[PDB]
């Protein structure tokens, strides 16, 4: 049907991409959460990757199964 | 706390059982069993700080413990608690009054002890990464026992660790919210776990201290300069109702402590007149006033008092008296004495010297100890023996042979008339 020539580009602007927000992209302030258990009481960014940890335990668990890069 | 030996060093202590019944010789006191008892009733009731305002008198014959059971109750009540002894004559002052000075002494043993909780990440530093305006960006990397993570900093932090000018590989201290930092050398030492630790920091301060910081745009120097001056009324009702207040709140407690006025027949009759009633109100420390004295004109009056005080004074105070050592208990403070001096005194010198000491006083023979200790190393002898106590005796004077030398040549020293024959003829 999305592909189909009967639906006219101005109908799929306005069923798909005009519903959409446009103008205001962030209002709400910008939280960043540990990567492994969401916390936010102290945040560090890992040396290999770049990605938030808290803890030396949440640590261990990016470093054996989250770690992407390496 | 590195120091020279003292002529109380040895009294460590109260030397009280648990029913409060002090032993024969403990913790460096030897007898005065009554007073010792007495003093740790004071000390029970200055730990459960419940009573305030309390004046106790210790009076007795000189050379009797009356300063040496203060400092023994200033060390059974130990540290963490407020212990202030100050010489009477220290309140006469050309730049606070009296009362003020008393008032002063009052609040200095008084203790405040706030706790306050700060974030502080301790670990060892790795890489710092700092760029200009593209304000600033920046990353250090700080490593421990278990974590090595990128920090990403902002602009004060970046302006903070630039006047430090921290380097790489030496131990560092930042704080979350204070934004201090504190070096400490490269890792004898490492970092012993998570990066950002809980830690609270108890801060002990007495109400003086917090008046002389509210008194000026910057008081605090004062509690060391000690130009405090004569502190407004206001600012300490303003401090007494704000540690009221804390206490309710818990985020503060008060450990009521100890002030010893050493030599309480020098103040004058407006010291004791202010001290009636500054024992009355709240926030009033234990106040405690040796005296020697019998029976003397109270300073700035005419008439005799009771101890040199007046009597409306001694209505308000309980008496710990005192009493005259014997040859035994001589002996035995000697041997003490003679220990913590480092001087291994024979048993025929200990005779010696006790009987000197009961003869003539307790500290003439405790002073005759180290001279007689340099007498024998004189002499290249290890052991302090009877003829070196006897060299020393010799040697050094006590009052009453000095008195008895100026008495039968009073013509060759200066009188009160101020008479004196300096010619040996005539
Ligand atoms: N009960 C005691 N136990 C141990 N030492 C004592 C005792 N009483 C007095 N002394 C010693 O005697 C010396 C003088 O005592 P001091 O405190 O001056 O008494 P006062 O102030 O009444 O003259 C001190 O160096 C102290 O070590
Ligand atoms: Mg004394
Ligand atoms: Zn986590
Ligand atoms: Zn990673």
């Amino acid at each position: 049907f999305l592909d189909s020539a009967l639906l006219n580009l101005m109908d799929k602007n306005v069923i798909y991409h005009n519903v959409y927000n446009k103008r205001y992209f962030k209002v709400l302030p910008l939280i960043t959460t540990c990567s492994i258990c969401g916390g936010y009481d102290s945040i560090s960014s890992c040396v290999n990757c770049g990605n938030k940890i808290c803890s030396v335990s949440c640590f261990k668990l990016h470093n054996e199964t989250r770690c992407r890069n390496r | 706390s590195l120091s020279l030996i003292a002529a109380h060093s040895h009294i460590t202590g109260l030397g009280l059982d648990e029913n409060l019944q002090p032993r024969p010789t403990s913790e460096g006191m030897v007898g005065q069993l009554q007073a010792r008892r007495a003093a740790g009733v004071i000390l029970k009731m200055v730990q459960n700080g419940t009573i305030a305002g309390r004046a106790v008198l210790v009076a007795g014959p000189p050379s009797t413990g009356k300063t040496a059971l203060a400092m023994g109750v200033s060390q059974s009540l130990g540290k963490d608690v407020p212990f202030t002894a100050i010489a009477g004559s220290e309140i006469f002052s050309l730049e606070l009054s009296k009362t003020e000075a008393l008032t002063q002494a009052f609040r200095k043993s008084i203790g405040i002890k706030i706790k306050e909780e700060t974030e502080l990440i301790e670990g060892e530093v790795v890489e710092i990464q700092i760029d200009r305006s593209i304000h600033k960006q920046g990353k250090l990397t700080i490593k421990t026992t278990d974590m090595e993570t990128i920090y990403e900093l902002g602009n004060k932090m970046i302006d903070g660790l630039t006047k430090e000018k921290v380097l790489a590989g030496d131990v560092i201290s930042i704080d979350k919210a204070s934004g201090k930092i504190t070096k400490l050398g490269r890792s004898v030492q490492c970092p012993e776990g998570e990066l950002q630790k809980r830690k609270t920091v108890v801060h002990t301060v007495s109400l003086h201290e917090i008046d002389v910081i509210n008194s000026r745009t910057q008081g605090f120097l004062a509690l060391f300069t000690g130009d405090t001056g004569e502190i407004r009324s206001e600012v300490r009702d303003q401090i007494n109702t704000k540690v009221a207040e804390w206490k309710e709140e818990g985020k503060a407690e008060i450990v009521p402590g100890v002030l010893f006025i050493d030599e309480v027949h020098m103040l004058d009759i407006e010291c004791f007149s202010f001290i009636n009633r500054a024992l009355e109100d709240e926030f009033a420390p234990i106040v405690m006033m040796a005296t020697n004295r019998g029976v003397s004109k109270t300073r700035g009056t005419n008439y005799k008092s009771p101890h040199g005080l007046p009597l409306d004074l001694l209505d308000r105070s309980i008496i710990i008296t005192t009493k005259s050592y014997n040859e035994q208990e001589i002996k035995t403070i000697l041997s003490i004495r003679a220990q913590e001096e480092e001087v291994e005194l024979s048993s025929d010198a200990l005779d010696l010297l006790t009987k000197t000491g009961v003869e003539t006083s307790l500290r003439y023979s405790s002073n005759l100890i180290s001279v007689a200790q340099q007498i024998a190393m004189k002499r290249k002898n290890n052991t302090v023996e009877v003829e070196d106590v006897k060299r020393a005796y010799l040697l050094f004077l006590d009052s009453a042979r000095s008195v008895k030398y100026v008495q039968e040549n009073e013509s060759q020293y200066i009188d009160d008339q101020g008479n004196v024959q300096i010619s040996i003829a005539k």
